[PDB]
């Protein structure tokens, strides 16, 4: 409470539906950063969890553009705002993250000599971001469907987040069914490089 | 050596050096003690036409005694710090 | 939940066999097993709400 | 970060951090390695009573 | 009387106390009180008294010496530390009594109370010599 | 510091038999049995010097324990350090 | 501490003859300490009872009194009982002071010279 | 602090039970608290500190 | 073990206004750090080298 | 200021005779100490509803209060869990001592006689309160000599 | 334009989690005089049995015992230095906690677990956000001074208003 | 009150309600709290070996804090800490109140004549204490031997016939053995001549560590400011004044690698 020690993040019931990572959606309770949340309780997208809001809250529809839509949070919605959060937490975690590498690259073509496997992306997803997925969903680009990733610098590849249709999740994420995981291959000598 | 006056960081102001900013609070009990004391801004500026005074442990006597201010340079027990004799209200 | 009702039994019924060392030991575990089950039962009840932390948490 | 020379002098047992963890384990400031269970008891039959008291949680 | 334990008297007093039957007929004989007594009391209520002159007059009625208090433990140290010439306390050697090398810059360690002994103590910790040898005459260990 | 006042939990019962947590100090510490064991200047045993030949029993065990051929004199008979007037010097 | 009475039998000469005048010493204190009259509900726990004489903390009145019920513990020092548990803490402090340090200061009728106002 | 072994040591320092240290606001505008406003309590200067410090308590209860 | 104990560094020049509990660290017989012990005591060893 | 900040310690029950141990300075400025206040044996005031006359039933409200308060005092004085491990506080023990409130052992002053050893106490009474065996109280050894 | 001096190393002089004597500087903090102005807030505020030196903001323990850092539950940026005096109290548990978890019989939901503390508080005090977020009305922060003379409230503390948890 | 502030009834305040203490609630009688409650010269530095002692940078904020542990977890507020820590007072003093420091015998710094200078007092509170240490050892040595006390114990009697080994508690002698007389020379009934323990001279030390030319110089060192004639390095300025100097006489020598 003190001016020195302030809650680094606070609880929040979203009224609107914000796209960003700190954002939420209609009626879920989320601990979002303090500075961000404080310009929501003024903005009206969020309201601190008084005991009243813990049952219903008047969320927002872009149709009439006002806080009319009553979204009552019974135990059933609380099984819906969990799977819908747990889903778009994997989204905003791999989309925000920038997963690094250290590899060996003798030769001129700036070509990683032991190119990457879809095993070796789910491996650097679970390693750095703890995002546990199926490496059967990671579709590579066209340049790297043949030989694996294979080249230093910034590569990206698409991760398919399948189960997003009964969560009613669109326009609050950039792409309902994909996400761009963003590699980077920082070449290193035998001292710090593997494989 | 020359270079008698230094020039790197000539400090704006400087508390210790100011017409009477550092004052030897010598003890009024003429035990020759003194406790050098820089007059704070409460007395740096001439808030006090009176010569500063304070109560400080006089380590010689082991008693709290007066401390009248006085220039820090000078013999602290001159033939002026002799008190005129007096017969106390004790004795026959 | 009955640390008071238990001792009063021990004072007026035990006191010759059961060394109260056991009791204050018995009270120190029963206030932990109950504690941890509250921390486990909660840990299982978030794991449905989608908090998903590993064995090492 | 453990940089600095004094961390070099004291991780290695250099000049006067020669026995560095000046208080390592195996000293107790409080109970000086003597078990706190009274054996001086009124009746010798009841000396075995105090055995098993909790020294902490 | 001083070392009486309630139920430990089950041992032979003929070897522990050396009574006849009719005297300890009271305390520890057959059908003595301890036999009737259980382990646990019923009520305990205890006062505290101060030394007076009747206690001195008692040790004479008997003929034993009167027990007296020891010179306090800490009070004896206040003096043994305050009657030492300061030079016995100043930092006095390059190696603190434990073996470290007190360099400058730490004002705490400029005080070497225990005096060091450089040429002494290599038998300890290497030959299996006992820790009993280390200690001084009053029991406190010396350091090497 | 303010001490320990505003007294202990302010409960009372016949049970009242489950807590010690003496303030650490009142547990072999402020029962000041021996903390001077570490903070008292030693009184060293007799010291063998070049001139002063003071024997010590504490060292003599570390020889009386050894498996040494050529056995050693018993300690008491090895001592130069013990009836006109209760026996003369 | 200042150990003094309310009434002090001070001699005085009336018609050239010595006669005893019961002196009301109480009026001597209050003139010395004008702080005791100016009483406000916090002053008995005040730090310095008299900012003139900050040395003075208690004034032990010693006047023989005939009432049965003596003064209440608010104004009497406990002078009976074992004041400790583990050791009468006098014999501890009785170890530290030396047989050659002061216990008395008897005033001087005629002083050797202006310094010796009292003999210790 | 000077200990026993110093090259020079000092006589008896004053036991704090006499002439105590008033816990009052530091003149430094950073070391005074927030709510503290400069005390412009206009008052007839009471001379003797027995009757001065008395004002600083609230003993109507 | 021969410390060449020396006195405080700042004990005569500027006193007014220095810290209250550091105007006395100047009063103890501190050892000089051994890096100088060996320098000064080097001119004394040379008496009969080898 | 408040009355709580400045108040003489008033023990709710003075069984342990705590005034004699946990000394507190007489707060006042004028401390009246005569010479005759040496004779007086400054025992605490008698508390009414004296424990010694209670009976140790298991439903008596006073007793339950006195049952724990006694076991409260024993833990305070190192006794209950260590010296006497399993105290089955059942009976209302009151070991009255034949007491004279004497300041020291002596002979009768005026009569030039040895003080007759007081007879075996026959009844509990306020005068025989502070000479009982209570929860840690103090008794001048002169009185316990019988 | 000018020169600059080298930034000294203001880091730990013990190992956190391990035992500690009082003559050890626990941490030599930056008295962050932004540039020798007179207002700073140290990183590691003092804790149990740890006392801060005023001048150089260095924490020295006051009693020998094992040391530790308590990151504030509210904001993980503000830390205390706890020294718990008993070295046997933690050693004789560590030697168990690390002997149990070797046999795979120790639970990882321990309070001392680093990554669990976020959830640990919330199992016991489920609304602790609201207990520190709650803003107090100036009435209750200065409870009726008469309740102090009538003795209802043991002692009024008007400045201790901030919940440091 | 229903009358508009005219306080006329029940003017006499009813005395307040008493807040009792439960004496059973209190801590057990603690020996270590019996010793240090009084307040004396000092304890030991809490160190024979300097470890575990206390740091001088926190020796100000102690005094009863030997017991393990603010109004809250902590934030120190930077107020009443930095407002009491370095008060406007407590600076430019020289004698900070007796905190926890094992300085000279302050119990005996109070009991001693201020007349004597310092360096001749701290050398005399020790010779007082050095005797108070012998008086204490003799009582321990005489009592433990059941002997009536004897003060200048003869070194033959000391080391109580090989320090008898304390036959291997302590007991008073019977009151037949007691008597006021305690000097061996007076006990039996050597020369009974008496002399004090130490010589107190109201003389003041003439070497102050912070004064430059102070000290006791040799009988042939240059006395304080010899040849100087009241001026800095003034013995150089008085060289041209010399009638005739030697051929090798304190010439030019700019401190180069001096």
């Amino acid at each position: 409470m003190a001016p020195e020690l302030q809650l680094e993040y606070i609880p929040i019931i979203f009224t609107r539906t914000i796209l960003g990572p700190q954002g939420g959606f209609a009626g879920e309770e989320r601990l979002i950063k303090r500075e961000v949340a404080q310009k929501y309780m003024s903005e009206g997208n969020a309201v601190t969890p008084s005991a009243e809001f813990h049952q219903g809250v008047w969320c927002y529809n872009p149709d009439s553009e006002q806080y009319d839509r009553f979204v009552e949070r019974n135990a059933e919605f609380l099984d819906f705002a969990a799977r819908k959060r747990q889903w778009l937490d994997v989204y905003w975690r791999v989309n925000t993250g920038y997963l690094l590498f250290g590899r060996q690259s003798w030769g001129q073509g700036w070509l990683l000599n032991c190119p990457l496997r879809k095993k070796d992306i789910a491996q650097k997803l679970w390693e750095q971001y703890k995002v546990r997925v199926d490496p059967r969903l990671i579709e590579f680009r066209e340049k790297d469907r043949r030989t694996g990733i294979q080249d230093l610098g910034h590569n990206w590849c698409w991760l398919y987040l399948p189960g997003a249709e009964e969560l009613a999740i669109d326009r609050e994420v950039y792409d309902n069914k994909r996400v761009k995981v963003r590699m980077h291959i920082r070449k290193m000598s035998s001292y710090g490089a593997l494989y | 050596r020359l270079k008698k006056r230094m020039v790197g960081f000539i400090p704006k102001v400087i508390p210790r050096k100011i017409r009477n900013n550092m004052v030897a609070l010598r003890s009024e009990a003429n035990t020759g003690h003194m406790e050098g004391y820089i007059k704070t801004e409460a007395e740096r500026l001439d808030a006090t036409g009176r010569k500063l005074q304070k109560t400080m442990w006089d380590p010689v006597l082991q008693r709290y005694t007066l401390m009248k201010e006085t220039k820090v340079r000078g013999p602290f027990l001159t033939k002026s710090n002799i008190a005129r004799k007096v017969d106390f209200p004790v004795g026959a | 939940s009955r640390r008071e009702a238990l001792y009063t039994w021990w004072h007026n019924a035990g006191m010759n066999v059961i060394p109260l060392g056991v009791l204050q030991h018995l009270e120190l575990v029963s206030r932990d097993i109950v504690a941890q089950n509250a921390r486990k039962s909660y840990r299982i009840e978030q794991h449905e709400r989608g908090i998903l932390r590993t064995p090492e948490m | 970060p453990r940089s600095g020379v004094e961390w070099h002098n004291r991780m290695r047992n250099r000049n006067h951090y020669r026995h560095w963890p000046w208080a390592r384990w195996t000293d107790d400031p409080v109970r000086f390695h003597q078990d706190s269970v009274c054996h001086r008891t009124v009746s010798a039959l009841s000396t075995v009573a105090n055995n098993g008291a909790p020294e902490w949680d | 009387r001083s070392n009486y334990r309630l139920h430990s008297a089950l041992t032979k007093q003929t070897g522990l106390k050396m009574p006849p039957s009719a005297s300890t007929a009271c305390l520890a004989s057959l059908r003595s009180v301890e036999r009737a007594i259980p382990a646990d009391p019923c009520a305990v209520s205890f006062f505290t008294t101060k030394w007076d002159i009747q206690v001195q007059e008692y040790y004479e009625k008997v003929g034993l010496p009167e027990p007296a208090a020891p010179v306090d433990e800490e009070i004896e140290a206040l003096l043994e530390f305050h009657a030492m010439r300061p030079e016995k306390l100043r930092v006095r050697a390059r190696h603190r009594p434990d073996g470290s090398v007190n360099m400058g810059d730490d004002p705490n360690f400029w005080a070497q109370a225990l005096p060091t002994r450089a040429m002494d103590g290599s038998m300890q910790r290497g030959l299996g010599w006992s820790r009993r040898t280390t200690m001084g005459a009053n029991g406190v260990p010396v350091v090497y | 510091m303010a001490g320990h006042f505003n007294p202990t939990p302010q409960a009372n019962s016949l049970a009242a038999t489950h807590y010690a947590h003496t303030p650490e100090l009142r547990h072999m510490a402020d029962g000041a049995a021996m903390s001077l064991s570490g903070q008292r200047i030693p009184l060293l045993k007799p010291t063998l010097s070049k001139w002063s030949r003071q024997l010590r029993s504490d060292i003599y065990d570390e020889l009386l324990k050894l498996p040494l051929r050529y056995a050693l004199h018993d300690f008491r008979t090895l001592q130069a350090h013990i009836h006109a007037s209760s026996g003369l010097s | 501490h200042l150990v003094a009475r309310e009434w002090i039998n001070v001699p005085e000469m009336k018609q050239g003859e010595l006669v005893e005048r019961n002196m009301h010493f109480w009026d001597t204190i209050y003139n010395v300490i004008p702080e005791l009259g100016l009483s406000y509900p916090g002053q008995k726990f005040q730090w310095v009872h008299s900012q003139e004489f900050y040395y003075l903390k208690k004034i032990i009145i010693t006047d023989h009194n005939m009432n049965l019920l003596g003064v209440t513990p608010m104004r009497k020092m406990l002078v009976w009982g074992p004041f400790s548990y583990y050791e009468q803490r006098l014999r501890r402090l009785s170890a530290l002071l030396h047989p050659d340090d002061p216990v008395l200061a008897l005033e001087d009728p005629n002083p050797a010279m202006e310094d010796k106002l009292h003999i210790t | 602090v000077l200990n026993k072994w110093a090259a020079v040591t000092k006589s008896a320092p004053p036991a704090a039970g006499l002439r105590p240290l008033a816990r009052t606001v530091s003149p430094n505008p950073k070391l005074r608290p927030a709510d503290y406003k400069v005390p412009y309590v206009l008052r007839t200067f009471i001379k003797d500190r027995h009757s001065s410090e008395m004002q600083h308590i609230e003993n109507r209860g | 073990s021969r410390v060449w104990v020396a006195l405080g560094g700042k004990m005569r020049r500027r006193r007014i206004g220095r810290q209250i509990d550091v105007k006395d660290m100047r009063y103890y017989w501190r050892p000089i750090e051994p890096q100088y012990q060996r320098l000064y005591m080097s001119r004394l060893r040379i008496k009969d080298h080898s | 200021l408040s009355d709580s900040m400045f108040e003489y310690p008033v023990y709710e029950t003075e069984l342990d005779t705590p005034q004699l141990f946990n000394l507190t300075p007489p707060p006042d400025f004028f401390i009246y100490w005569n010479a005759t206040d040496f004779d007086r044996t400054a025992y605490p005031p008698v508390p009414e509803d004296d424990h010694r006359v209670l009976v140790p039933s298991s439903q008596s409200p006073r007793w339950i209060e006195h049952r724990a308060r006694l076991l409260q005092y024993l833990r305070k004085h190192e006794i209950m869990p260590h010296y006497v491990p399993h105290i089955h506080a059942n009976v209302n023990l009151s070991v009255v001592f034949p007491g004279q409130y004497n300041t020291r052992a002596r002979l009768t002053d005026e009569n030039g006689d040895k003080i007759p050893p007081p007879p075996a106490q026959t009844k509990m009474t306020p005068r025989n309160f502070w000479f009982t065996a209570h929860c840690g109280n103090y008794m001048e050894l002169t009185d316990v000599q019988q | 334009q000018a020169g600059s001096p080298r930034q000294k190393a203001k880091l730990f002089h013990v190992i956190p989690g391990t035992p500690v004597t009082p003559v050890e500087k626990l941490k030599e903090q930056r008295r962050r005089f932004g540039q020798d102005r007179y207002s700073r807030q140290p990183e590691y505020r003092p804790g149990r049995n740890v006392r801060m030196d005023p001048n150089t903001f260095t924490l020295y323990a006051t009693t020998k015992g094992v040391m530790t850092i308590r990151t504030s539950r509210i904001n993980p940026s503000y830390k205390w230095l706890d020294v718990e005096p008993d070295i046997q109290k933690v050693y004789r548990s560590r030697c168990m906690r690390a002997a149990l978890q070797a046999r795979g019989k120790a639970s990882m939901m321990v309070a001392g677990n680093v990554h669990y503390r976020a959830e640990l508080d919330h199992v016991t005090e489920p609304h602790w956000r609201e207990r520190v977020m709650r803003v107090p009305k100036a009435t209750e922060r200065f409870q009726d001074p008469n309740y102090f003379t009538r003795g209802l409230v043991p002692s009024l503390r008007p400045l201790s208003r901030y919940s440091y948890e | 009150m229903l009358y508009g502030g005219s306080r006329v009834q029940y003017l006499v305040q009813p005395p307040f309600t008493l807040h009792k203490i439960r004496s059973e609630n209190l801590p057990p009688p603690s020996l270590y709290a019996e010793r240090h409650d009084l307040g004396l010269e000092m304890q030991l530095p809490r160190d024979m070996h300097v470890y575990n002692s206390i740091n001088m940078a926190i020796q100000r904020q102690v005094g009863g804090d030997s017991s393990t542990l603010g109004g809250h977890a902590d934030g120190f507020d930077m107020g009443a800490f930095f407002t009491e820590q370095h008060h406007p007072e407590r600076h430019h003093n020289s004698s900070l109140p007796y905190a926890k420091h094992d300085t000279n015998n302050v119990l005996a710094m109070r009991l001693f004549p201020v007349n004597v200078g310092v360096r001749a007092r701290t050398e005399a509170i020790r010779i007082r204490t050095d005797d108070c240490l012998q008086r204490l050892r003799d009582a321990d040595l005489c009592a433990k031997m059941r002997l009536p006390l004897e003060h200048p114990l003869p070194l033959s009697r000391r080391s109580q016939y090989a320090a008898i080994h304390r036959v291997r508690a302590a007991a008073h002698p019977p009151p037949s053995e007691l008597s006021i007389v305690t000097r061996p020379v007076d006990r039996l009934g050597a020369s009974q001549r008496w002399l004090p323990l130490q010589t107190l001279k109201p003389m003041g030390h003439n070497w102050s560590a912070a004064t430059r030319s102070s000290g006791v110089r040799g009988p042939h060192m240059q006395l304080m400011q010899e040849r100087l004639d009241q001026k800095g390095f003034g013995w150089k300025r008085k060289s041209r004044s010399l009638w005739q100097q030697d051929v090798a006489t304190a010439g030019f020598r700019p401190h180069r690698y001096f």
